[PDB]
């Protein structure tokens, strides 16, 4: 069925969904705790999303650090409004329900089963298409 | 009246796009036209086409033996392809 | 002193000027004089016209094609860089010749193509359209009505056409009238002033006020916020508090209990305002949306206030003697209040045996017109709710008999009843048996033949012809409609009705329509009456 | 150029405006004017196009003439050649010929110009036929080129046939064009020209005319149809028996007539591919008779038909040739002797010399089929018969047999074929010399005859004064 | 009309060519009418390809299975090379046509120069060649995509490499692979998935026993059903139906 | 019904003409597609006890090229054909010079005459058919792809280039109605052009055996 079969298990799937929710504001100590577990990490801290009043990163920034290579994709969330597609705000999502990733940087969108699982044309599927299979394996491990 | 080996026959408008007929509107568009079609729980094929007003191009059944005895092996190849694809992708699951 | 030209006699003035004042090295002048190396183009065109006369088509189609080709060539090589300069420099001979002969589509085409440059040419075209007996039948462009005289003259012609036609004209030419009287809101305000004076004139004032109502409605779905402007044209702007409250409520598009208590309190008074501020139909449309909805239950603290406001809007009368009211009637608003309150309680409790037991009293209320169309729109919402057809006994006989009783009681509600019926027939309901849908369409045709019996026969046969021409429905449905119409009609016959019902009758299996008549021959007697009439 | 009424008026206006005042506006008004063109459009043209040329109007007039030709074709297809439409088309063509000296007139004449009493006068006027003789297929293509273009095509057809023969030793489009420009009278003239070319060429023109007639009958033909069907059957299966039986039955049931059967027999005889197919069929029939052991029977009838076809070109207005059953049995006796020798090998010379001395196309075909102890004795007898015959077709068949022997790759057979090719190149013309040079270039795979073969090729190039022999010697020297 | 406006790349609209292409590019395109002839020939070819597609798919479905996801390679090439397509294009349509023709000759499935082999090769990659020419139409490259020459020939190399990986290796156990690859969705799919309906619906009874009798065709299937289509107004009329 | 009978006979003649055209015999366009009303005017609309009846509308059609072999059709009056009647038909092929004949039986054809036609098939080739199977056409179906019978030269170069043999080539049964429609004997190769969902077109090769 030309689909990925590795997938992402339920607990990490729900956790990464709540992590890729729009309003994630992560403390410096927690980002410090997180960025050892990237195997393919370059070793440099990224710029925080919030700099003043306090240094705060965001989950989309962290997931951009997670994703290796530079892949372009657009996916739709499970609760994505087709009337929001039809009318205005098609490029400014009120609910962040349009999964957009560009140049290995996750732009917008709440990742879900339809974007990360066994669905055809998924992010891990096109990653296995574009870069190395070992790199995609490290991507899975880093995500977990 | 009627033909043999045929039970009560239902009729309907096929709401699905593939089964309802499609015409080439001359501006360049495929227009799906809904039209009454019949379905016999008791098949009497080639006699259904010996009867009048029936479409010979669009007439297809769900059996294999009779269309082997009539329409030939490549025809039953395509027919079993269509039927098995329909059965497998009934739930939306794709197979190659 | 060159004498080297084959067909340069068309540019003879320029060639003579070049020969007289060329000097130096006149290589370019010689090339211009000998540029027409071919034969006589005018003589070749005359020979081609003679060949066309000798051939298949000896008509003016060749001349029309030549004129169209010349106009297309002018439009392609239009000097838009200096079109305004050339027009404002000369502006006499080209404009005069165009208005005399080529005023078919050249000037309007250039205006609709650019319309920003060539102010002198646009003024000349406007002057030609004004001097023409047919006022602006050439320049009908939605962006070219930015001139006061041209817009007023086009408004005059369109209003005259609408008033000459009437209702059957009202369903056709009003979008193309509204598209320039709603294009600019300043033009909208000027038209509102003009036909507001026209409505101040008493004769024709009802028809003019209806035109104002439908133009205001069209502006409402177009995007205008001219409810306060319509109130300013109305007398309700004399009272500032009333004007402000009514304009705010119209801009909100909903109903506010505090605001409607304010309206009740400036009402229920010994000195009521002139009734037209509550007789405006957009405000009553807001009541229709708010009151008789199947859902959206109101708090009912001022329920008597709502029902009394509807009763005052649809019940009371007045006598305008020199713009002064001295005689009013208030005896029918109590019965109107009782009927509207009963219908509102029916919409609130929304339940089917008790619904029929109160449907008898509902028909007794359906005798009232505001009750009738409130029930009509409530039935419209209830049926148009999806998955409404999950249980049927006679294909929704309660609501469909409400439709029949509304059409019987009030002849003016036939266009709205027809609109609801054709919307229900056009909508296809899935998840149902094909035979059940077939019989539902048959019952919808039964109700619409009931409309034909009540006398909305020309639009009913017109919709049958339209739906048979485009989006062809079932031949069984068409045959059933035709058989029932021939059952319900009897001589004498109107020639227009016979002409409208003809082609549907003599196409599509007349022998199929004839099934078991026997005693009375519908189509044979229709043939006999049609041949006797025509 | 062309001098119509408008052209004469324009010339007179130019002559009058060359002097004697002739102001610009009055001269233009008296010279030309546009009836279809509006005065407002004419005034606006100078201010917009800057004195634009009338080439757009000329292109529009050309498109209108094309549309008028299409409408004339539509009228001729709807009314089935309406008389009023034909008269209008003829009048328009005459007016175009009078005005312009005429692409639209030529197009109208090609679209519809049947039975033109004025079309004949137009052809007589444009009797030069520079481009119109090929453009107007109705008049120039249909009987207009019968006098000169038909002879020019017949000479080019003969040149193409000679070039094809030279290429074989070392058309279709023209026939299709001739059939497209064909009528009843055109077909009669083409048949007369083909008969004259066949009489001139002694068989090559008859074969070309038969091939053209068969091609037309296969595509757009319309006893000629039966002859074309028999020729097509023979071409499909030269070794087939049903087509030969059908042809024999048609010849038997064909009544005697004035030169028609003679022309059919002449085509069948001097048809080269047909002659080869008949020889192959005769060889197959002889092999079948030898296998069945029932020698004397359709083979005798086929041989008699072949002899009648060969004698049809020699003598005109003749019925057929004698059967000679005793002579046929005597000729088949050498075949029986060769079969007995082959059977003895797998288990005469005087007759071959007599058959070679006698002139017989059937004998030449039998020798070619044989070439393609008892077998060794029959082979020298066949070689002696071929040398006694010494015909051009026999030499071509011997060259084909030598090519077959070279493909077989026999040493002693290769040496014998090299000697026979040298003798044939010495006796025959430059084409036979070039064929022998090619056979010697392919020959001499062994080293004992390779220098001898080179010396023989050099001695044949030096003694053969022909340019083809010299070119063959030069090619042999370049190759080795 | 939409196909013409989306795939013609009309050269007469000088403002459009100034916005899409450079000044040297528009002056060369307008100077060389042979380039315009090649674009018109390509447009006629893709019109014939549209006719071929409407023949092969009478159904109005535009979803197909293809080895490459050319839109994703366009996006990847754009974000690699930093095109910024607000600027006009710098690549010639004649370069686009010669590149796409060179790629169309580059991919091979059937080797040899037998005309039978070439016909089989063209029928094998007939749909894919049509799709890649449709994506690589000069109008879309010049207007919608606006890639550079380095991006274009790097893209051609990427497509050739991806197709070279996408060829089928020999010796793979394709028959047992297919038998298993059809057996597994039978394991996932249920015979109880049919929940019936209020109407009879001809008793479709698809599922495990249906796939069973399709695997071993029985002379008497449990529900031998026939679907019947009529010609015309007989089906259009319910009474004639 | 008389109208049903004459419509059936018109469709029989129409499909016979289309069969001959697809088989490769010279058939004119008017018979290839003539109107039912034209055929009714031709023959008289009354097959039952009328001047049109069986064997009246038979044809003798020659090939496009090499007209030596021509086919002709038999319409016995009897529903179940008689062996004496097919022997009379055999006498008709003997008096003709052509060996290709077809027989149209209204009901089932007797097994004795089946074995008979098997016996004298090699000397002259006779094919029987039934009213319904020649009343409906097989190549008009969208399920049925295009079929072209290839010749020996193409077969030889095909086997040479693919290095496979006739047993390795996939087979198609000789008694299949497609092969019966095309009139193809044992061991003869037919190409099939089929519409391909994933590749546009496919060229598959089968052998009647």
């Amino acid at each position: 069925s030309n689909r990925p079969v590795m997938g992402i298990v339920q607990d990490t799937l729900t956790a990464v969904r709540k992590f890729t929710k729009r309003d994630v504001f992560l403390e410096r100590g927690e980002v410090m705790n997180l960025l050892m577990f990237l195997s393919t990490w370059d070793g440099k801290v990224p710029q925080p999303a919030i700099l003043k009043p306090r240094p705060l990163w965001t989950g989309k920034q962290i997931f951009s650090l997670i994703i290796p290579g530079h892949i372009n994709c657009i996916r739709t969330h499970s609760t994505h409004p087709d009337d929001e597609d039809s009318g205005p705000y098609k490029h400014i999502s009120p609910g962040d329900t349009k999964v957009v990733v560009e140049n290995g940087e996750l732009i917008m969108g709440i990742l879900c089963k339809k974007s990360l699982g066994t669905s055809a044309g998924s992010l891990v599927h096109i990653s296995y298409l574009e870069m190395g299979h070992d790199i995609t394996r490290l991507f899975y491990s880093n995500i977990q | 009246q009627g033909i043999e080996q045929i039970s009560k026959v239902y009729m309907h408008l096929p709401q699905t796009d593939n089964k309802k007929k499609i015409i080439i509107t001359e501006d360049g568009e495929f227009k799906a036209l809904q039209e009454w079609i019949l379905e016999t729980d008791g098949v009497s094929l080639m006699r259904v086409l010996s009867e009048k007003d029936v479409d010979p191009v669009r007439t297809t059944s769900n059996d294999i033996v009779e269309i082997f005895t009539v329409l030939g092996i490549e025809a039953v190849r395509k027919a079993l392809e269509r039927e098995l694809y329909h059965v497998i992708s009934f739930d939306g699951s794709y197979v190659n | 002193f060159s004498t080297r030209d084959y067909i340069m006699e068309p540019s003879i003035f320029n060639t003579l000027k070049r020969y007289f004042q060329a000097g130096g090295s006149p290589e370019n002048v010689i090339q211009l004089l000998s540029e027409n190396y071919t034969a006589v183009a005018q003589t070749v065109n005359l020979l081609a016209e003679w060949l066309i006369q000798t051939g298949v088509e000896p008509v003016q189609v060749q001349e029309t094609v030549e004129n169209h080709l010349k106009s297309l060539l002018i439009k392609h090589f239009d000097p838009r860089k200096a079109d305004s300069i050339f027009t404002e420099e000369g502006e006499t001979p080209a404009w005069l010749e165009q208005m005399i002969a080529h005023t078919t589509w050249r000037d309007l085409f250039y205006k609709l193509a650019e319309a920003h440059p060539d102010c002198l040419m646009l003024n000349f075209t406007v002057k030609l359209i004004s001097d023409a007996g047919y006022q602006g039948e050439i320049t009908s462009v939605s962006t070219a009505c930015q001139q006061l005289e041209v817009f007023s003259r086009v408004l005059r012609t369109s209003l005259a056409t609408i008033l000459d036609g009437g209702e059957e004209n009202l369903e056709k030419n009003l979008p193309e009238f509204a598209k320039m009287v709603c294009h600019g809101e300043h033009t909208y305000l000027f038209a509102q002033a003009m036909m507001s004076v026209l409505a101040q004139e008493e004769q024709g004032g009802s028809a003019v006020r209806r035109i104002a109502q439908e133009v205001q409605r069209f502006a409402q779905e177009k995007g205008h916020d001219a409810s306060q402007i319509t109130l300013a044209l109305g007398t309700a702007a004399s009272y500032p508090r009333a004007c402000q409250a009514l304009g705010a409520m119209l801009s909100k598009g909903a109903l506010n209990p505090a605001d409607i208590t304010v309206l009740f309190k400036m009402f229920t008074s010994m000195d009521p305002p002139p009734v037209e501020l509550i007789r405006v139909p957009a405000f009553l449309d807001l009541f229709m949306q708010s009151l008789f909805k199947p859902g959206a239950r109101i708090n009912q603290d001022h329920k008597h206030k709502y029902i009394h406001i509807l009763a005052y809007a649809a019940s009371v009368v007045e006598t305008w003697k020199k713009n002064k009211r001295v005689s009013i009637n208030k005896d029918e608003l109590k019965s109107t209040s009782k009927a509207v309150e009963t219908v509102h309680n029916l919409c609130c409790n929304e339940n089917a045996s008790e619904l029929v037991a109160e449907l008898s009293t509902l028909y007794q209320c359906i005798r009232f017109p505001v009750v009738a169309m409130g029930v009509l729109k409530w039935v419209d919402w209830t049926v148009s709710e999806p998955r409404y057809f999950q249980l049927q006994t006679d294909h929704t006989p309660v609501h469909l008999a409400l439709l029949d009783e509304i059409s019987t009681c009030h002849q003016l509600l036939h266009p709205q009843v027809l609109q609801l019926l054709v919307k229900l027939f056009e909508t296809e309901h899935s998840q149902l048996d094909v035979m059940e849908q077939l019989e539902l369409k048959k019952t919808l045709l039964d109700r619409m033949v009931h409309l034909l019996s009540r006398g909305y026969v020309l639009p009913v046969v017109s919709y049958i012809r339209k739906c048979l021409e485009k989006l062809d429905t079932d031949i069984s449905l068409i045959r059933y409609f035709v058989t029932e119409v021939l059952d319900v009609i009897a001589p004498p016959y109107t020639s227009d009705f016979v002409q409208l019902f003809l082609p549907i009758l003599e196409n599509d299996s007349i022998a199929g329509t004839i099934k078991t008549e026997g005693e009375h021959d519908p189509v044979t007697e229709f043939i006999a009456h049609c041949k006797s009439n025509f | 150029g062309l001098q119509d009424l408008g052209v004469a008026n324009g010339e007179d206006l130019k002559e009058t405006l060359t002097n004697c005042t002739e102001p610009l506006k009055a001269i233009e008004q008296f010279q030309t004017e546009n009836g279809v063109l509006l005065p407002s459009l004419q005034s606006a043209l100078p201010f917009l196009d800057l004195h634009g040329t009338p080439r757009l109007e000329f292109h529009q007039s050309v498109f209108d003439e094309l549309r008028d030709k299409l409408l004339e074709r539509v009228s001729a297809i709807a009314s089935e050649g309406k008389a009023e439409e034909r008269y209008k088309k003829l009048e328009d063509l005459l007016e175009k010929s009078f005005s312009l000296v005429l692409q639209p007139v030529v197009m109208c004449v090609m679209k519809h110009l049947p039975k033109v009493p004025e079309k004949k006068l137009k052809l007589v006027m444009a009797d030069k036929e520079l481009y119109r003789a090929c453009a107007v297929e109705v008049k120039r293509q249909i009987w207009q080129d019968n006098q000169a273009l038909f002879g020019d095509e017949v000479s080019p057809l003969l040149k193409q046939y000679i070039l094809e023969k030279e290429s074989a030793l070392f058309e279709v489009v023209q026939r299709l064009t001739r059939m497209v420009g064909k009528n009843v009278k055109l077909y009669d003239m083409v048949l007369q020209f083909l008969r004259t070319l066949f009489l001139r060429t002694r068989n090559v023109h008859y074969c070309t005319l038969r091939a053209e007639l068969l091609m037309s009958l296969h595509d757009l033909d319309v006893c000629h149809k039966f002859t074309w069907c028999l020729d097509a059957c023979i071409r499909e299966r030269f070794v087939d028996s049903k087509r030969a039986r059908e042809l024999q039955g048609f010849l038997d049931g064909v009544k005697k007539g004035q030169e028609q059967v003679l022309g059919d027999l002449s085509m069948i005889l001097c048809d080269p591919f047909a002659i080869n197919t008949l020889a192959l069929s005769t060889v197959r029939h002889l092999q079948e008779l030898v296998g069945q052991e029932t020698l004397p029977l359709l083979l005798l009838l086929r041989l008699l038909a072949l002899g009648q076809g060969a004698w049809d070109m020699i003598d005109s207005q003749v019925f057929k040739e004698p059967k000679m059953e005793v002579e046929l049995i005597t000729r088949f006796l050498p075949m029986l002797m060769s079969f007995l020798v082959d059977d003895y090998t797998f288990n005469p010379e005087s007759f071959t010399k007599f058959l070679q001395e006698q002139r017989m196309a059937c004998e030449v075909g039998l020798y070619y089929v044989l070439h393609i102890n008892a077998l060794l004795r029959l082979l020298p007898g066949l070689v002696e018969t071929f040398g006694d015959l010494a015909f051009g077709d026999i030499f071509l068949h011997l060259l084909t047999g030598n090519l077959a022997l070279l493909a077989d790759e026999f040493a002693l057979e290769d040496f014998c074929s090299s000697l026979f090719d040298g003798f044939f190149l010495t006796a025959s013309p430059r084409k036979e010399n070039v064929h022998r040079h090619a056979l010697r270039l392919l020959i001499h795979l062994h080293p004992r005859v390779a220098p001898s073969k080179l010396e023989a090729l050099q001695k044949a190039l030096e003694p053969t004064g022909q340019s083809g022999e010299a070119v063959k010697e030069l090619y042999s020297q370049l190759g080795e | 009309k939409a196909f013409e406006k989306k795939f013609r790349f009309d050269y007469t609209n000088e403002r459009a060519l100034r916005r899409t292409l450079q000044e040297d590019l528009v002056k060369d395109v307008l100077s060389n009418a042979h380039i315009q002839n090649e674009l018109e020939r390509e447009f006629e070819r893709m019109r014939e390809d549209r006719e071929v597609l409407r023949v092969i798919f009478p159904t109005g479905d535009s979803k197909v299975v293809l080895p490459c996801n050319l839109l994703r390679m366009i996006w990847n090439a754009q974000k690699i090379f930093h095109i910024n397509p607000r600027l006009p294009s710098d690549l010639h349509p004649i370069k686009v046509v010669e590149g796409v023709k060179e790629l169309s000759k580059k991919l091979v499935i059937v080797n040899g120069d037998d005309p039978l082999s070439r016909q089989a090769q063209e029928n094998a990659t007939l749909l894919f060649n049509i799709h890649l020419r449709s994506t690589l139409c000069s109008r879309r490259m010049a207007e919608e995509f606006r890639l550079s020459g380095e991006a274009f020939d790097w893209l051609l190399g990427e497509i050739e490499s991806k197709f070279n990986q996408a060829i089928a290796h020999p010796g793979e156990m394709v028959g047992a692979l297919a038998a298993q690859s059809l057996g597994e969705p039978a394991t996932q799919m249920t015979l109880n998935t049919f929940h019936y309906a209020g109407v009879s619906a001809k008793n479709v009874t698809l599922g495990v026993p249906r796939l069973k009798e399709l695997i071993n065709i029985s002379k008497k299937p449990k529900t031998p059903s026939l679907t019947v289509f009529l010609l015309g107004q007989s089906a259009r009329d319910a009474e004639r139906a | 019904d008389d109208e049903e009978e004459t419509y059936r006979l018109w469709k029989i003649r129409k499909t016979i003409m289309q069969l001959c055209h697809d088989r490769g015999y010279l058939v004119t366009q008017d018979e290839l597609d003539q109107t039912l009303e034209e055929f009714k005017a031709q023959f008289g609309d009354k097959p039952s006890e009328g001047r049109p009846r069986r064997t009246d509308l038979t044809v003798l059609v020659a090939h496009n090229d090499d007209p030596t072999d021509q086919m002709f059709v038999f319409f016995p009056e009897e529903p179940k054909v008689g062996i004496k009647t097919i022997k009379v038909y055999c006498q008709r092929m003997q008096e003709e010079n052509i060996t290709r004949a077809l027989i149209v039986v209204q009901q089932g054809m007797t097994p004795s005459a089946k074995q008979s036609l098997v016996d004298m098939a090699p000397k002259y080739i006779l094919e029987q058919f039934l009213q319904q199977e020649l009343l409906i056409n097989i190549t008009e179906h969208e399920l049925v792809p295009e079929h072209v019978v290839m010749t020996k030269e193409e077969v030889t170069e095909l086997l040479a280039r693919y290095k496979l043999r006739e047993n390795q080539l996939p087979r198609i049964q000789a008694g299949d109605p497609v092969a019966r429609y095309f009139g193809i004997k044992r061991g003869q190769v037919v190409k099939i052009i089929r519409p391909s969902e994933t590749a546009g077109r496919y060229i598959t090769y089968r052998l009647v055996q």
